[PDB]
């Protein structure tokens, strides 16, 4: 085998071409921002949220 | 009037009937069906999703 896959089909092992060193292929971080605010005619700090 | 002569009776009963249903919520795999259907549903929709 050169490179595995999964239930979903993406790319999640792969072997190197230069060793024999089995390595894997995982997303970094990612999603959407989120916001916690009160309301303009109170206040205005915001508490950004991941 | 009919509860205080057979106390004891109805207490036996609803004391063999939990012991029943305690029986019959393992008895089965079946007996959840739409909680495993729904977890399906989302999970093949995710899957043909990917
Ligand atoms: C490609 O070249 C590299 C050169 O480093 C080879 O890596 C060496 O492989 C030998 C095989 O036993 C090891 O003893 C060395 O320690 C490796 N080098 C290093 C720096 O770790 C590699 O095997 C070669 N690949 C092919 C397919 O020939």
């Amino acid at each position: 085998q050169q490179f595995g896959r999964d239930i979903a089909d993406t790319t999640d092992a792969v072997r190197d071409p230069q060793t024999l060193e089995i390595l894997d292929i995982t997303p970094c971080s990612f999603g959407g921002v989120s916001v916690i605010t009160p309301g303009t005619n109170t206040s205005n700090q915001v508490a950004v949220l991941y | 009037n009919v509860l205080y002569e057979n106390q004891k009776l109805i207490a036996n009963q609803f004391n063999s009937a939990i012991g029943k249903i305690q029986d019959s919520l393992s008895s089965t795999p079946s007996a959840l069906g739409k909680l495993q259907d729904v977890v399906n549903h989302n999970a093949q929709a995710l899957n043909t999703l990917v």
